[PDB]
C-alpha cells in the first residue's frame, strides 16, 4: 500500500556501483530500479547502507549513468523470487525471467531466496538410491536421496556432457521394488557455445515435464550468477517440501559462483581472503549446499550432486579443498581416461561416496550389490598393480591369475565404464554386467564376495 | 565547458563536470587530447587520457561530447592500420611530414574525399527496408566486396536511393521516412565501441576451421566462428599460427589486432604482410592486405588505449560478419591487456583481487569472447558470418594458475597450449598434444562423417597411442625399454614415427607451409593402419617367436614402407588431390602387402 | 647381482631422493603462502589504513 520513493540523488558512481546521496530509511538488501536519462532500464541491488546513503550495485553495468539525469527508484524488497508448481518444463533467465518465449511464471508464493536453515533436530538419515544411468556411479559409488555429492572436474574435462547425461537419465530405482521427481538444474557462467548445447537438450528430452533450466550464461551480470544458484535451490525448496516431490538439483561449475562472489566482495572494498578468495566463501558455500536433506515431516527431500571444476588440476585449490569438507564424496574425472577415449572418464578408484552404505540394501537396489561393488574395487586395484608390475616384469613371467586380472581390467574399461552418451542403464542390468565382467574369475577366487551370494548368481 | 583539477600518470580529474555520463568521451586540454571517463564523484569526474599527459595545466579546459567510445565504420576499413583510437596511421605519416605521431592529431578514422563506385541492390522507391537490411554493394577492392547495410537502428520506407556511380561518404546514397518523420543515410556508420552489434539469432557452428597447420586442424580443431586461445609464444605461435590463419586459412578475411607487443615484431608483420601472395581465390594470387587490417597499438603504446584497441577490433569483426563473411580475428594482446586493467585499478584505487588483478577480470574477458559466434545476421537477404576469436594468453612460463590463464580457459572452448620444452627441442609447431583440448569435437562429428567415415575411430586410435606412450614414458625412464613387450614397442615405434612425421611442420617449404586436410588425413590413416597391421602382426606369433622377433623383423626387412610413412610428409601439395591421394592409396596397399608377405613364411 | 642393483637403486629412491624433495616442497610452500601471502594481506591493510 507504500510506493516507494524514486529519488534522484546520484551523487558518484566508479565501476559497478552508485551511491545515492539522501535516502531515507534504506534496507539493507532493497532491490532498486533505475531509469536512466535516455529511458532504459536497469535493475541494481543495494549494498552496505550508512547516513542517508545507500550504495547501490547496478546489474548490465553502469555505462550511461550520470549524476543529473538518472532516477533510481526504490522497491522496498529483498528478491522474493516468484514460485509456482508450473515452473517445471520451463527454461529460465539467470534473474527468473523466462526465455523459453513463454509467459512470466503465475506465482502461488512469493519465497525469499537464501530460505531459512533446517532445524539439525528435523532431519533425518538418507535412504534409497536415486538411479542415473551411469554403471561407474550405480554400482561402484553408489548416491542415496539426500547426500550432497559434488563432481570434481577440470577446464576441459567434459563437465557438461556429464550433467546433460545425468539431467536425462536420472530416476528413481524403486522401479521393480514395488512418479514425483523434479530435477532443478542450474548452470552458473556457462559458455556461450554450451548454452546451445543445454537449450537442445532441455529442448529434445524427452522428459521436460520433469527439469528446470537456471541458466546464466558467461557475459551475463555477476550479480545474476550470485543469485541463480539461491533461485535454483528456493525452488527446488518449494518443490521438495512445500510440495512433497523428490527433488534432485544438479549445479554446474560453482567455481564461477565463487569467482563471483570473490567479485562482489571486492567492490565492497573489503580485504580479500586467504588465497584470493573471500573468509565467508566456506560460509556462502555451506549455506548453498546444507539446504539439502531429508525433512521426518515432509515426504520430499533434496539431493545435491553440484559440479566443481579445480583449477591446475588439483585438489588443494581453495573451492575444492573447502567443499570437501561440507559435502561426503567426491567423484572425479580424470585427464588420462579422457584422453583414453573413455566417454565417461570418471576415475571409479580414486572416487568413492562416504555415505554409498546406505543406497547398498535389500528393500531398496539388490542384495549383491555391496559385494560386487567391492569386488569390482578389489579386482580393479589389482589390475592396475598387474598392468604396472608387467610393465616392468617382461610379462613371460606372470602366472595366470595376472593374465585373467589384466583382460579383466582391459574389459572393464573398454566395455563397462566406456558407457555410450545415450545408452540408460537400469542398476539391474549394470549389475548384470558386473556379474558378467566378476565370473571370468573361478568361483573360489571371488575371496571378497560371502557366501550364498556366488551360489546365486555365479551360476549364470 | 569544464576544467582540470588533478594529473596524476593517465588518470585526470576535472571539475565543473556536473552531467557527464560514464564513458561518455571528453577532449582534454589546448591539445585536445581524447578521453574517457572511468569514475564520478560529484561535481568532478576521473577521465583516462589515451596519450600522453605530461604538459597539462590547472584550469585547462576540457571539453565534453557526450558520445561514448565509437569507431567509423564503411568502406576502406579494410586494409589500413589504425591507432587504438581508430587513427589512420598511413594517413597521418602521409598528410603530415613527420615520422612521429604529433601530440593530439585530429584525423578521420575513414578518408572522406576518395571517390567510391557505387551499386545499388535493386532498391525501388517507396520501398520498405529495415535494420541491417543490405541495398547497396561496393568493390571495396578486387575479389573482396563490400556490402553497404542500414545501421541497426535504422527503419523506413524508401524515399529516395541513390543511382550506382561514383559516390564520396559525405553524400547522401539513401534516404529513409519513418513514423511521420524521414532521415538520411550515407555510407559512414559510426557504432559504440562496447555493446556488440545487434544478431537476430546466434548458432551452433558446424563447419572446421580447417587451419593450414596439420596438428590444429587434425588433432585440437576449431569451427568457424569458434573460440580459442594460444599462449602466446614467439618463433612459433604468434609467428606461424598466424601466418597460417592470415594467408592459410578458409576465413574469409583476418583482423589482426596484436596490441602491446614488440615494435620490431610489428613492424616486421606491418612490412611482410604487403606483399603476402597468397592464393586465397581458386585461381588468383590477390595480395593479403585486400583482405585484412591491423589495429596495431604497440607497448609503449598508452597504457589506456589497450582496452580500446580490443574493442576496436571486435567490432570490427562484427560488421564484416554482418555483411556476410567469417572473419577471424586474432588477438596478440590480453597477455598486456590485464596489465592494462591492473594499471588503471590500481591508479583509480580499486580494491585488488586474487593475484593483484582486478576482481572483474573474468567479467570483461567473457565480455569480449562471448561476441564470437557464427551468427544468423540482421535485415534482408537472409545471410549468415561468423567472428572466430584466437586471443594470446602469457607464454608457457606460467603455469595454468595464473588468473588470465584460468579466466581464458573457463570460457575459452579450445586451447592450443604450447608447451616450452617442445620449443627448446626445436619442434616448431609446439603444441603440447597431452594439455590441449577441443571441446568442439561433438559439433564437428557431421563433417568428419561425411569427409571420411573412418576419420574418427584413427584420431581415437592416435590419441590412445601417444597417451600410452606418455604413460610408459615414466616407466621406462626407471627401468628401460629391456622390459617393453612386442606391443609396447610397436607402440613406441609408431609414437614416434607420429611424433616426428605427423605433429612437425617446417612451414618454411612447400612440404609443410600448408596441409590439406585431405593429406593429413591420409597420413593419419596410414600410419595408424600400420600399427594395427604390425599389432595384429605380433600377436600372431606365428613361426614360435612372433613378438618382438616380428617387430625386429619388420623393422629390418620391411624397413622401406617405414622410410616411405617418416617421408610422406613430403608429398608436395602442389601435385594435386588426385595425385597425392594416388600415392597415398598405393603406400597404403604396399602397406597391407606387408605384414601378410611377412606373415607368409611364417616370420 | 641384479638384485643387489634393484636393492640399491630402491633403497637410494627411498632414503635420498624422495627425502630430498620432500623438504624442498615444504620450503616452497613456506616461501609461497609465509610469506607472499602475508605481505599481500599487509600491503592491503596498510593501502586500508591510509584511505582511512
Amino acid at each position: 500500500l507504500e510506493v516507494a520513493m524514486e529519488y534522484r540523488t546520484v551523487t558518484g558512481v566508479a565501476g559497478p556501483l552508485v551511491i545515492l546521496d539522501k535516502v531515507k530509511g534504506p534496507k539493507y538488501y532493497e532491490i532498486v530500479n533505475i531509469r536512466l536519462g535516455d529511458g532504459t532500464m536497469r535493475r541494481g541491488q543495494v549494498l552496505e547502507v550508512d547516513g542517508e546513503k545507500a550504495v547501490v550495485q547496478v546489474f548490465e553495468g553502469t555505462s550511461g549513468i550520470d549524476n543529473k539525469f538518472t532516477t533510481v527508484q526504490f522497491t522496498g524488497e529483498v528478491l522474493k523470487t516468484p514460485v509456482s508448481l508450473d515452473m517445471l518444463g520451463r527454461i529460465f533467465n539467470g534473474s527468473g525471467k523466462p526465455i523459453d518465449n513463454g509467459p512470466p511464471i503465475l506465482p502461488e508464493a512469493y519465497l525469499d531466496i537464501s530460505g531459512s536453515s533446517i532445524n539439525p533436530s528435523e532431519r533425518t538419515y538418507p535412504e534409497e538410491m536415486i538411479q542415473t544411468g551411469i554403471s561407474t556411479i550405480d554400482v561402484m559409488n553408489s548416491i542415496a536421496r539426500g547426500q550432497k555429492i559434488p563432481l570434481f572436474s577440470a577446464a576441459g574435462l567434459p563437465h557438461n556432457e556429464i550433467a546433460a547425461q545425468i539431467c536425462r537419465q536420472a530416476g528413481l530405482v524403486k522401479r521393480l521394488e514395488k512418479d514425483n521427481f523434479a530435477i532443478v538444474f542450474a548452470a552458473m557462467g556457462v559458455n556461450m557455445e554450451t548454452a546451445q548445447f543445454f537449450k537442445r537438450d532441455f529442448e529434445e528430452n524427452g522428459s521436460m515435464e520433469r527439469v528446470t533450466l537456471f541458466l546464466n550464461l558467461a557475459n551475463d551480470p555477476t550479480i545474476e550468477r550470485i543469485i541463480t544458484p539461491r533461485i535454483a535451490l528456493t525452488t527446488a525448496e518449494y518443490l521438495a517440501y512445500e510440495c512433497g516431490k523428490h527433488v534432485l538439483v544438479i549445479l554446474t561449475d560453482m567455481s564461477s559462483y565463487a569467482d563471483a562472489l570473490r567479485e562482489v566482495s571486492a567492490a565492497r572494498e573489503e580485504v580479500p581472503g586467504r588465497r584470493g578468495y573471500p573468509g565467508y566463501m566456506y560460509t556462502d558455500l555451506a549455506q548453498i549446499y546444507e539446504r539439502a536433506g531429508r525433512i521426518e515431516g515432509r515426504k520430499g527431500s533434496i539431493t545435491q550432486i553440484p559440479i566443481l571444476t579445480m583449477p591446475n588440476d588439483d585438489i588443494t585449490h581453495p573451492t575444492p579443498d573447502l567443499t570437501g569438507y561440507i559435502t561426503e564424496g567426491q567423484i572425479y574425472i580424470d585427464r588420462q581416461l579422457q584422453n583414453r577415449q573413455i566417454y565417461p572418464p570418471i576415475n571409479v578408484l580414486p572416487s568413492l561416496s562416504r555415505l554409498m552404505k546406505s543406497a547398498i540394501g535389500e528393500g531398496m537396489t539388490r542384495r549383491d550389490h555391496s559385494d560386487v561393488s567391492n569386488q569390482l574395487y578389489a579386482n580393479y586395484a589389482i589390475g592396475k598393480d598387474v598392468q604396472a608390475m608387467k610393465a616392468v616384469v617382461g610379462e613371460e613371467a606372470l602366472s595366470s591369475e595376472d593374465l585373467l586380472y589384466l583382460e579383466f581390467l582391459d574389459k572393464f574399461e573398454r566395455k563397462f565404464v566406456a558407457q555410450g552418451a545415450y545408452d540408460s542403464r537400469n542398476i539391474f542390468q549394470s549389475l548384470d554386467l558386473a556379474w558378467t565382467l566378476l565370473r571370468i574369475f573361478p568361483r573360489e577366487l571371488l575371496h571378497r564376495i560371502p557366501g550364498k551370494t556366488l551360489d546365486q548368481y555365479y551360476s549364470r | 565547458y569544464g576544467y582540470v583539477r588533478k594529473v596524476s600518470g593517465p588518470v585526470v580529474i576535472a571539475d565543473g563536470m556536473n552531467g557527464a555520463a560514464m564513458y561518455e568521451l571528453v577532449r582534454v586540454g589546448h591539445d585536445n587530447l581524447i578521453g574517457e571517463i572511468i569514475r564520478l564523484e560529484g561535481d568532478s569526474a576521473t577521465i583516462q587520457v589515451y596519450e600522453e599527459t605530461a604538459g597539462l595545466m590547472v584550469n585547462d579546459p576540457v571539453l565534453r561530447t557526450h558520445k561514448p567510445l565509437s569507431v567509423e565504420l564503411g568502406p576502406g576499413i579494410l586494409g589500413n592500420i589504425f591507432d587504438g583510437i581508430q587513427r589512420p596511421l598511413k594517413t597521418i605519416a602521409i598528410r603530415s611530414g613527420d615520422v612521429y605521431i604529433p601530440r593530439g592529431v585530429s584525423v578521420p578514422a575513414l578518408d572522406k574525399d576518395t571517390l567510391w563506385e557505387f551499386q545499388p541492390k535493386k532498391i525501388g522507391e517507396g520501398d520498405l527496408l529495415t535494420g541491417g537490411d543490405l541495398y547497396a554493394t561496393v568493390f571495396e577492392n578486387s575479389l573482396m566486396q563490400h556490402h553497404v547495410a542500414l545501421p541497426p537502428d535504422a527503419m523506413g520506407k524508401v524515399t529516395y536511393v541513390a543511382p550506382a556511380g561514383q559516390y564520396s561518404l559525405k553524400d547522401t546514397v539513401l534516404e529513409l521516412e519513418f513514423q511521420g518523420v524521414k532521415k538520411s543515410f550515407t555510407m559512414l556508420q559510426a557504432w559504440p565501441v562496447r555493446t556488440p552489434r545487434p544478431v537476430s539469432s546466434k548458432l551452433a557452428a558446424d563447419t572446421p576451421l580447417l587451419t593450414g597447420q596439420r596438428v590444429l586442424d587434425a588433432l585440437f580443431p576449431s569451427v568457424l566462428g569458434g573460440t580459442c586461445a594460444i599462449p602466446g609464444a614467439f618463433g612459433c605461435g604468434k609467428t606461424v599460427i598466424s601466418q597460417a590463419l592470415s594467408k592459410y586459412s578458409n576465413s574469409d578475411t583476418v583482423v589482426y589486432v596484436g596490441c602491446g607487443e614488440r615494435g620490431n615484431e610489428m613492424a616486421e608483420v606491418l612490412m611482410d604482410f604487403p606483399q603476402l601472395t597468397m592464393t586465397l581465390p581458386d585461381g588468383r594470387e590477390e595480395s593479403v592486405m585486400k583482405r585484412t587490417t591491423l589495429v596495431a597499438n604497440t607497448s609503449n603504446m598508452p597504457v589506456a588505449a589497450r582496452e580500446a584497441s580490443i574493442y576496436t577490433g571486435i567490432t570490427i569483426a562484427e560488421y564484416f560478419r554482418d555483411m556476410g563473411y567469417n572473419v577471424s580475428m586474432m588477438a596478440d594482446s590480453t597477455s598486456r591487456w590485464a596489465e592494462a586493467l591492473r594499471e588503471i585499478s590500481g591508479r583509480l584505487a580499486e580494491m585488488p583481487a586474487d593475484s593483484g588483478y582486478p576482481a572483474y577480470l573474468a567479467a570483461r574477458l567473457a565480455s569480449f569472447y562471448e561476441r564470437a559466434g557464427k551468427v544468423k545476421c540482421l535485415g534482408g537477404p537472409e545471410r549468415t558470418g561468423s567472428v572466430t576469436i584466437v586471443g594470446a594468453v602469457s607464454p608457457p612460463g606460467g603455469d595454468f594458475s595464473d588468473p588470465v590463464t584460468s579466466a581464458t580457459l573457463s570460457i575459452v572452448q579450445v586451447f592450443w597450449g604450447l608447451d616450452k620444452k617442445l620449443a627448446q627441442r626445436k619442434h616448431f609447431p609446439s603444441v603440447n598434444w597431452l594439455i590441449s583440448y577441443s571441446k568442439y569435437s561433438t559439433a564437428l562429428e557431421s563433417f568428419y562423417e561425411q569427409f571420411d567415415p573412418d576419420f574418427i575411430n584413427i584420431r581415437t586410435k592416435a590419441r590412445e597411442v601417444l597417451q600410452r606412450e606418455d604413460d610408459l614414458n615414466e616407466i621406462v625412464q626407471l627401468v628401460g625399454k629391456d622390459a617393453l613387450a612386442e606391443g609396447d614397442k610397436i607402440t613406441l615405434e609408431t609414437a614416434k614415427l607420429l611424433r616426428e612425421d605427423y605433429l612437425a611442420q617446417n612451414a618454411f617449404t612447400p612440404y609443410d607451409k600448408f596441409c590439406p586436410f585431405y593429406k593429413s588425413v591420409w597420413m593419419m590413416r596410414n600410419i595408424i593402419h600400420f600399427y594395427n597391421l604390425a599389432n595384429q602382426a605380433v600377436e600372431k606369433g606365428a613361426g614360435m617367436d612372433g613378438q618382438k622377433i616380428t617387430y625386429t623383423l619388420i623393422k629390418h626387412r620391411l624397413g622401406d614402407l617405414f622410410y616411405r610413412l617418416v617421408s610422406q610428409k613430403f608429398e608436395d601439395p602442389a601435385e594435386g588431390e588426385p595425385a597425392l591421394v594416388a600415392k597415398f592409396k598405393k603406400l597404403h596397399e604396399d602397406l597391407t602387402a606387408g605384414f601378410r608377405a611377412l606373415e607368409d613364411e611364417t616370420r | 647381482l641384479t638384485l643387489d642393483e634393484a636393492i640399491k637403486t630402491t633403497n637410494r629412491r627411498v632414503n635420498a631422493l624422495e627425502n630430498v624433495v620432500k623438504p624442498r616442497l615444504e620450503n616452497t610452500i613456506t616461501y609461497i603462502k609465509g610469506e607472499l601471502d602475508e605481505l599481500e594481506r599487509e600491503d592491503f591493510f596498510r593501502l586500508k589504513k591510509i584511505q582511512g
